[PDB]
């Protein structure tokens, strides 16, 4: 970090640099998923897919 | 009762086709239903139940007795949700198909 009290330092606000965070996210419920559950084969070797 | 030579050449034949189980086994044991309808004793070396339980349906009932019918039989086409494409329809019609054969005219 740098001696803020330093010259140099421009102002420069155009509308191409129009403040912006990130204020809040999407969490719609229909959003959460993708999507599949992992699973096994009983436990046993390959043979009870079923 | 004796089962006809006929017979069992019969199920031999079908039984030398395609498909297979969902109970396996091991061969160190005897595995008779964990779905306890069976009514499965203490043996000597079986164990009990294939270790494993899966799912399938089962249930209980005996069989009706009926006769060979020595007659031809009609069907009520009741109809299930499941609807088939045309194309395929016909083609399995193809497939499967005894005709063409000589039709018996009969009477005007």
């Amino acid at each position: 970090t740098y001696n803020i009290t330093g010259d140099g330092n421009s102002f420069t606000p155009t509308s191409d640099m129009t403040s912006t965070a990130a204020p809040a996210i999407d969490l719609k419920p229909g959003v959460l998923n993708p999507t599949g559950k992992l699973w096994r084969p009983v436990g046993t070797s390959v043979a009870t897919i079923d | 009762a004796i089962p006809t030579m006929s017979d069992v050449r019969s199920f031999v034949a079908r039984l030398m086709a395609e498909g297979d189980p969902q109970q396996w086994f091991p061969y160190r044991v005897d595995q008779i239903l964990y779905w306890p309808e069976s009514p499965f004793v203490p043996p000597i070396g079986p164990f009990y139940a294939p270790f494993r339980p899966v799912n399938f349906p089962f249930t209980t009932g005996s069989y009706t007795v009926v006769p060979d019918a020595s007659r031809p039989l009609r069907l009520l086409p009741q109809y299930r949700n499941a609807t088939i494409t045309v194309q395929q329809a016909d083609d399995a019609y193809e497939d499967t198909a005894l005709s063409p054969l000589i039709t018996t005219h009969g009477f005007c």
